[PDB]
């Protein structure tokens, strides 16, 4: 059920390694994620929404979808970026 | 009376014969040699352009030495390490344990040279190449080692090579990949050409400036001593070129270049980008990192390449544009992740030297100044405990540094990630994933901290077992230079 | 508890003795030795990988603590220029001065053909000597092992150097000997050479490094040194060469450096059972073409066979006395 | 292999013989050896403590002079010099002009030790002696010449000894008096064993530590570096003094020490006094002039003396008094006369100040605090022109320095005046005087500065005249080192 | 006006040419010469006023401007050191390369006889001629002039250190022969040795400095020079004599520098008529008993009569190349 | 009738070369003294009178002698001091 991903957080200026859950949903993802960047070195934007993107090729992936059903390679790059949705 | 050196010079390089009793490739093992099917007879058109015999090395040396180590005892007592800023004490310390070993090293990659070249001219070289990295070695211990009592990260000089803290194994991974696991001929220009005639020689004049412009003689008379031998053996490199260029093998040359000069490159900007930009005061700075790459570096390699008849490497422009980049991102992790190096780093980002910093880079305020927005404000609050780190970076699977890039308003953090037989590893950047594309049989199963890390070779498997596992305990993990000083500047 | 400041390294700490220079700068400073199963910070399959664990990890001359070993002569780079730049001036001196006084012109011609046969073609051997002992620096298991090995090879190439620079004042003063042109066929073709050249060319490629510290520390080396240094030196004063006999006593001093150094190596591998035999049998097996190099050199010279007698006992004694 | 030192030594001082084809008197006139009737075989019991041979002597040397001559190259650029204390920069500019050349003209006081000792072992120590004065007095120069470009006073390095300035005139009147103008036995009492063993080597010590306190490397190298040459030659009157003690002459042997002493103090209560007790910044003060003499000057003296066989000078009690006085004049009458010297002088009378000197010497204030007193309220008032003078002070006959001594609540300065067949001259103490009398014959016709004024030999003969006469221009001529700076403590 | 600031020494500004090290701590330094009427800041009659007034002030010797004298080879102290140091390093490696190889050893008896008789008592002479240079320094017009004559000292003192060792070893190897006991008898009773004795004792009270160079300077160095170095050291080798025959070549290094800048003099001299004839009455006055010094010393010698002619018109040479 | 004489003026630390005229009283000898001392390096006593005595053997003139009269030798040391009369 534990999961390695790599963070890449928008307006961060660097990948972090982060443990996720495979039951994690991509909103869990996206928190557990913001924890390492959110008020360390971003500035929380709370008229927005956080969603995960592949990094790869660009595949957004919904809010509700969970990590078991994503298809990752483990430790697959994720972007997280801030969207209103 | 005594002869002229132009008389008898090339007898002492008269030394090539052909084997009888085993055979050239016995003698000579490609793998050790890279004669690269051109013969002994073309090897022989090599000729170093500057000559030097046994009699005057050892003569010019005795008097370099008797030099620098009479500034060492004469200013021992002044102690003026004790009062120097401590961003130059940091500087410092890092050269010493990064460097003093690889120094040593270099030495075996001369003697790789020395046995195995195929020109006579290049192994004699390599000869005095050899000596001068047992000088370079042992004068930068010595010189350290005056500080122990001061503080156990002066042992450093000595034993962070020794250990797996993540800044040692990004430069074995350069140095070993440039010239202690390279044949002889690619060693001549990966290390001689490229690394050191490419940027220890402007480095060290520039590193040499500083420590005076710092009031530190002793250090500025060591570096800018060192310095003085570097093109005796930088020299080799040259040469060799030539002759591949002139035979079938302008591509291979290439190849070798374009290599060498990017990880030469990484390296440099996590060592001495940040240095310059962040840690040497305000008042001090004579250029920025990016000018002193343009004006020292750059051009000097277009025009050597020129003249050998080589192309610029194809990741030329995109090299110029990460002058803006690449070290600040550099900086940031190392500062942001300092009780994992072994010096303290220096955070640089007072209002003074934001201005600066704006100057020398238009948008800084806006990407770079974002981060140190947020880092400041924790500060200010009294919440310093969102400005140390609760997990690991990415490692870039090449270099072996952080995969970092442009924050704030312009966020262009990229990932060139590849899939090889069954594992995914990571780049810091287009060109480090080319350089394991190239040869992935040099690279694959070697591991990155992260690597091992997942892999459950690091235990605990939380941070204080990282730390452990890289050797690092308190009084020697890294911490802000100037003790948080910056930071009344906003309260 | 922050860590506390030391007194030296680390890896030196409590000795009783303050560590000296030598030990500060020279030692614990290899890192290959780190890891074993993978010598280098890159794929472990590599050939350079396999070239260390194959030659020196794998060497059957073995100890538990290859870092313990001490030059006797305690060298470093700064020592080394301060005792070589002597003995190079008094060299230099030499050559300045008896050029002055026309020695080269006081020779007879047979001598003269002499030094063309005898002398000049060691330019070759001794860039094999300095090829040799450069191989036994980047192979060795230990910093204080290939710092021995480093100085050394300076030393070869000062002899190298001594030879290229005589081999010119000779051919200036009879310039139709070939002195400078002819010694690559002499080296190759002459048979008083091929003795020591099969030596050489079959020692550069012993690659383990306990074989190659023995094949050309203890073996190949004393023998070039009685036959090229004691024997045609003393030759050469005897026929009024009083250049040579004393540029091959003053080349003499860098060899005895080399033989101490070696003894003390064998001294500390005779600490662990098995190396004795371990270096017994490398002895036995190149001491052959020892022999024979000594055989084909002396015998081509006057009074051949009591030169080979004493070559032969003088080198032998060498090993003897490290307990060979 | 080679000799022992042992071994052989004795043999190069086996050079004594008898010669036959002109006389032992003419080969050694009495006027140039001093050999008072003692037999060449009794010079010849001399024993130099300190041995040393010509290879030796070569190979330290040329190691001295390689290590002092790369520190200067190596703090060349950072000009520690435009940025010293004021008072600092003049100790140095006084150093240079009074010794350099004096430092030379010891070689020939060496020179007359060397052809005419009959002790063979004197002989061979002079060689070398006159070998260190050469360096010192080269070296000398050579440091100096870094900074002529910066003001002519730097050229006074060369040219004060060429000058009547009065500072000058003092020096050679010492220096002529001791060594270039007395027998060789004399030369080794008088220069090597009383200046030289009895003031210069502690000096020299204390003068280096003093330039590495102010931050001044080049300098504390080149002093410390001149230091350890100093007891190879200055051993040298000791062995004579054994010599004259257990032949008929303890007496003779006594008067030159006793006249030697005097005369030296003289000298370093002018030169080295006012430099130690208000020139160097009070941060820095590590003990008082008076301290400084006691622990390191006048007990080695007592020590040396007793072994000897030797007596106390008659004035040693006078001359422990002294130690509170003499410098504290000598100071007044430079800084007051100040434009009559070629460095600028420190008037070291700031409110801290004056209480250090108070510490140091109980009654200060109340005696030598005065005129300060007189000469601060001028300033703070806007009357500058009553703290320069407009006439001479009196000059003593025998040291040429002024004839002043305590002030104030303890008025005490007394002129110890002699008429002599038909003159009158004027001396600084009762013992200046007592030098004059044993040997009226070696002063009589001398004339000091005010002589020379009042005998028309100065022309114009106002103080511009003598400032001519003096060779003294704006530009060098002396004014006060921090530009009255320490003036606004008092408004 | 405030007076500017310099590019070099008052003395020295608007040369053309930057000065050299050499003219900056060399040139103009001495100060008795400032007041010929009084040179030292005493009382005017006090002896030593006297003898400079004399000695060197009414020297017939005579220049406007004895400080333009340039030492052709420009020592200074540093550069003095640099020099010596190398010659001292082959010197003693001579030394101790010959005691190894048993030098000493090889001589014959007749030839031991021979350096007790010639070569030993050599310690006097060259002191004498130390006492004899350090004159001239101390009373010399220039210190330009003093200088040249300060290195040349060390020099003459050199030679007696190579002297008093070598007897050392000489007395160790034949302790019979009385080496290092017997020197002071032969100097003073051998007719070999009476002419160099005479011409040194009359030299060493010539007081007047022009005087001094010449007797010294000009007739007894190279008379001294070619009888006991080129003479006996040619002889020595000849002998087997190897070391001497070097060590004596060594010394004539530092004689042939002491001839370089004695000529440099006598050029400088020439400027002013009259000062050739001057030189000339010296050189008269005291030649011939440097013809009776080398005939009394090369003929007791081996082939002594053509040494005697050698000797003689090798050092006339030196003279008659100055223009003399 | 310019004469060379040493003032030794009381209070002062050095004695100082001062010409007087031959035809001056003790006063005027004093008052050119004075004139080197007074406000230079001493303060002014004005409830004193300035005084001349001869350094050597302490003889003290009257205010009212002339320099002509006194026995002085050229250039004679002379106490300058503070007294009432
Ligand atoms: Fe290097
Ligand atoms: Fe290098
Ligand atoms: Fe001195
Ligand atoms: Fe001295
Ligand atoms: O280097
Ligand atoms: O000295």
């Amino acid at each position: 059920a534990t999961f390695p991903i790599m963070s890449n957080f928008e307006r961060d200026f660097v990948i972090q390694l982060v443990p996720v859950d495979t039951e994690d949903t991509m909103d869990q993802v996206a928190e557990k994620c913001a924890y390492h960047s959110i008020n360390r070195r971003v500035h929380p934007q709370p008229e927005k929404i956080l969603r995960v993107r592949r990094h790869e090729d660009g595949t957004l992936f919904p809010r509700g979808m969970i990590v078991s059903d994503a298809g990752l390679r483990p430790t697959e790059t994720l972007d997280i970026i801030f969207m209103d949705n | 009376s005594m002869l002229k050196r132009e008389d008898w010079y090339d007898l002492t390089r008269t030394t090539n014969w052909t084997p009888k009793y085993v055979t050239e490739n016995e003698l000579f093992p490609e793998e050790m040699s890279g004669a690269r099917g051109i013969s002994m007879e073309a090897w022989e058109k090599y000729d170093e352009p500057y000559k030097i015999t046994y009699p005057e090395y050892v003569s010019i040396q005795r008097e370099k030495d008797s030099g620098a180590y009479s500034i060492k005892a004469a200013l021992e007592r002044d102690g003026f390490v004790d009062r120097a800023d401590p961003g130059w004490v940091s500087t410092m310390q890092l050269h010493f344990g990064a460097i003093a070993l690889e120094e040593y090293a270099a030495s075996t990659a001369e003697a790789r040279m020395a046995r195995f070249a195929k020109a006579p001219g290049n192994r004699n070289m390599a000869t005095f190449g050899m000596m001068d990295e047992n000088r370079h070695g042992q004068i930068q211990l010595y010189f350290p080692y005056a500080n122990v009592k001061r503080s156990r990260k002066w042992d450093w000089a000595h034993k962070a090579i020794h250990t797996n803290e993540w800044a040692a194994i990004a430069a074995r991974s350069f140095f070993d990949d440039m010239m202690m696991t390279r044949d002889s001929v690619a060693v001549s220009i990966m290390l001689t050409f490229a690394f050191e005639t490419g940027f220890c020689n402007m480095q060290f004049l520039g590193l040499a400036a500083d420590a005076a412009e710092a009031g530190d003689h002793t250090f500025a008379s060591l570096i800018s001593s060192i310095q003085t031998d570097e093109s005796r053996h930088a020299q080799q490199g040259g040469p060799s070129l030539k002759i591949l260029v002139e035979n079938g093998k302008k591509d291979e040359a290439q190849q070798m270049v374009d290599v060498a000069i990017w990880r030469s490159w990484k390296l440099f900007s996590v060592l001495t980008g940040p240095i310059m930009d962040y840690y040497t005061p305000l008042e001090s700075r004579n250029q920025s990192f990016k000018e002193f790459m343009l004006e020292w570096i750059v051009a000097q390699f277009e025009r050597q390449l020129l003249d050998l008849g080589l192309d610029k490497p194809w990741y030329w422009d995109q090299f110029m544009q990460d002058l803006d980049e690449t070290h600040h991102g550099m900086h940031l992790g190392v500062w942001y992740w300092r009780p994992t190096v072994w010096w303290d780093p220096a955070a640089g980002v007072s209002p003074e030297e934001r201005e600066w910093l704006e100057e020398k880079y238009p948008g800084w305020n806006d990407t770079w100044g974002q981060c140190w927005d947020v880092i400041t404000d924790n500060l200010v609050n009294g919440k310093p405990e969102l400005t140390v780190p609760e997990t690991l970076p990415t490692i870039c699977n090449m270099c072996n540094l952080p995969i970092a890039h442009t924050p704030g308003n312009k966020w262009n953090v990229k990932d060139y990630q590849l899939e090889y037989e069954g594992r995914l590893y990571h780049f810091g950047s287009e060109a480090d994933r080319w350089c394991f594309q190239i040869d992935p049989e040099r690279y694959e199963n070697h591991t990155n901290l992260v690597d091992r890390f997942l892999k459950g070779e690091i235990q605990p498997a939380d941070l204080a077992g990282a730390l452990m596992y890289m050797s690092l305990e308190p009084g020697v993990m890294g911490d802000d230079a100037h003790d948080y000083e910056w930071v009344k500047a906003y309260q | 508890e922050a860590l506390k400041p030391l007194k030296t390294w680390s890896h030196l700490a409590g000795n009783r003795r303050r560590p000296s220079e030598y030990e500060v700068v020279s030692t614990n400073l290899h890192y290959f030795t780190d890891n074993p199963e993978r010598p280098w910070e890159l794929d472990s399959n590599l050939p350079m990988q396999t070239w260390y664990k194959k030659y020196c990890f794998d060497s059957p001359l073995k100890h538990d603590d290859w870092n313990a070993f001490r030059d006797p002569d305690q060298l470093v780079y700064r020592t080394y220029n301060l005792l070589q730049d002597g003995q190079e001036s008094y060299v230099q001196g030499l050559f300045d001065q008896l050029n002055d006084r026309g020695h080269d012109q006081m020779l007879t011609r047979e001598w003269v053909e002499t030094l063309a046969r005898f002398y000049t073609p060691a330019r070759y051997l001794f860039h094999a000597l300095q090829m040799g002992s450069v191989y036994i620096h980047q192979i060795a298991p230990a910093s204080t092992i290939t710092n021995c090995a480093t100085y050394e090879t300076a030393d070869h190439l000062r002899w190298l150097t001594h030879t290229a620079y005589r081999t010119r004042e000779l051919a200036n003063c009879y310039p139709d000997v070939g002195f400078g042109k002819r010694e690559r066929d002499v080296w190759e073709n002459d048979p008083a050479w091929q003795g020591f050249r099969e030596l050489i060319e079959k020692a550069l490629i012993a690659w383990d490094w306990g074989e190659a510290f023995t094949a050309i520390n203890l073996v190949t080396k004393p023998a070039v040194e009685e036959a090229l240094l004691q024997q045609l030196g003393s030759l050469a004063q005897s026929e009024g060469d009083t250049l040579l006999g004393l540029l091959a006593q003053a080349q003499k001093r860098d060899a005895e450096r080399h033989r101490r150094w070696s003894s003390a190596l064998v001294k500390m591998a005779l600490e662990k059972e098995g190396n004795r035999e371990v270096l017994q049998k490398w002895v036995a097996k190149w001491e052959p073409l020892a022999d024979k190099a000594i055989e084909a050199y002396c015998s081509a010279l006057p009074d051949g066979e009591n030169a080979i007698v004493e070559a032969k006992s003088a080198s032998r004694y060498v090993r003897q006395m490290m307990g060979l």
